[PDB]
């Protein structure tokens, strides 16, 4: 839906751990630029977990739509301590905002 | 004088199995309705109705408290001290309608247990048995604290509810949650960064930021960090006193302790004034959604 509303989502549940702009320092989490159309454990400079890089998948709309329900579920033994968003609307609203924010 | 007694009484034929359902219902909505107050969700406000209902107790005469669940009546309900809480009440209601047999009081306090546990916080034992009391049991507005005072006032405030310094400091760490609203309390700003996740950030924010005293559009003064957090005058006392200070550092350092002290004090908070028989069930430890894989 919105990037508008999607924006709020991000500040609130994730910005505590990630930058979205290229040259966004990595804090407890990688920079999220270069997301849509990229693989796991992809961010150059981050101390990923085998488990991550190795999920070996493209970071795409629906892919997120899944992930966002259950980060743990979708990828065993990781460091991202987030319990996923469970709804679809707001998972959808965050996914929008991202396409923007994570590239241009 | 010589007080009133309130004895718990299980909602006729209710089991531990009925309770988890009341619990779940709330946990599930908490997840439905997470849009409220910018994606904060209703958790925080629930940790705070819990307290506002409980916080009217007076160990002198054993009046107020969580038992009679009088918040459901216009005097308490409209106490200016309760401004904000009507949001958490309307969130509770439909639930109250699905489970008509629960006391307002158990609803209210369970409300707070649910939220804590669902925000990655510590398990909290709970006891059913609060019974709804007649409208004439609602204490007068004004047994709740002000946010403009000192360590002094804060130590003394908690003595009317048999709370000691270790216990008031531990409850105060609940400020990691939510935020203040200029429109309800005359304060604006969160206490930290994850305000819907249960942790000890309060204490580190206290200890590490550059508090600066500034005055607001409500014309109250409040400490402001340039990190975009605030600290009420009274949250500031915890560091302006060596006793409270000693504890802040202790919890700033070890969360598993902080957490251990909170379940204890929180439930003590929820239990003042209630007489729990023999022919009474022990505190329940409800299962979070995450453990029922819901
Ligand atoms: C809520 C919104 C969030 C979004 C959309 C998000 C997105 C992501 C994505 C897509 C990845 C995988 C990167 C890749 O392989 O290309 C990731 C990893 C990670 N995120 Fe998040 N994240 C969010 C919240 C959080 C939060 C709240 C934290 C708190 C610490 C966090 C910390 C991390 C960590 C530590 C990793 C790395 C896991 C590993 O490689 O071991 N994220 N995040
Ligand atoms: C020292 C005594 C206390 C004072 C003076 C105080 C004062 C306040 C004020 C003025 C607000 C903001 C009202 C609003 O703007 O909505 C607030 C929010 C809150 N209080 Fe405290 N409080 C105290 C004790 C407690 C205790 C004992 C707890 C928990 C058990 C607690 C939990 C909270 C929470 C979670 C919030 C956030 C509310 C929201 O986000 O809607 N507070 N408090």
């Amino acid at each position: 839906g919105d990037v508008e509303k999607g924006k709020k989502i991000f500040v609130q549940k994730c910005a505590q751990c990630h930058t979205v702009e290229k040259g966004g320092k990595h804090k407890t989490g990688p920079n999220l630029h270069g997301l849509f159309g990229r693989k796991t454990g992809q961010a150059p400079g981050f101390t990923y977990t085998d488990a991550n890089k190795n999920k070996g998948i493209t970071w795409k709309e629906e892919t997120l739509m899944e992930y966002l329900e259950n980060p743990k579920k979708y990828i065993p033994g990781t460091k991202m301590i987030f319990a996923g968003i469970k709804k679809k609307t707001e998972r959808e609203d965050l996914i929008a905002y991202l396409k923007k924010a994570t590239n241009e | 004088t010589t007080p009133l007694v309130h004895v718990a009484s299980v909602e006729k034929g209710r089991s531990y199995e009925d309770f988890q359902k009341v619990y779940n219902a709330i946990a599930l909505k908490l997840r439905e309705d997470d849009e409220y107050d910018n994606y904060i969700g209703y958790g925080p406000v629930l940790v705070r109705l819990a307290w506002h209902i409980s916080g009217t107790w007076d160990k002198h005469d054993n009046t107020g408290g969580s038992y009679g669940g009088t918040y459901r009546f216009k005097k308490e309900f409209n106490d200016p001290s309760n401004a904000g809480l009507q949001n958490g009440f309307k969130f509770l209601e439909p639930i109250h309608k699905e489970f008509p047999w629960i006391s307002s009081g158990d609803l209210f306090s369970l409300g707070g247990v649910t939220a804590v546990q669902e925000m990655q916080g510590p398990k909290i034992p709970w006891r059913c048995g609060r019974v709804d009391t007649p409208e004439d049991t609602t204490p007068d507005n004004g047994r709740l604290p002000d946010a403009d005072k000192d360590a002094g006032y804060v130590r003394t405030f908690f003595q009317r509810l048999n709370m000691n310094d270790r216990e008031v400091v531990a409850l105060m760490g609940a400020h990691a949650l939510g935020k203040t609203h200029l429109k309800n309390s005359g304060y604006e700003g969160p206490w930290g960064a994850a305000n819907n996740v249960f942790t000890n950030e309060f204490y580190l924010n206290l200890l590490n930021e550059d508090w600066k005293l500034e005055k607001n559009d409500a014309n109250n003064e409040q400490w402001d960090s340039k990190s975009g957090y605030m600290m009420l005058p009274t949250d500031y006392s915890l560091i302006q006193d060596p006793k409270y200070l000693s504890i802040v550092k202790e919890y700033a350092n070890d969360q598993d302790k902080f957490f251990k002290d909170f379940s204890k004090a929180f439930e003590k908070l929820l239990e003042n004034g209630i007489t729990f028989p023999k022919d009474a069930p022990s505190p329940f430890i409800f299962k979070t959604l995450e453990e029922q894989g819901l």
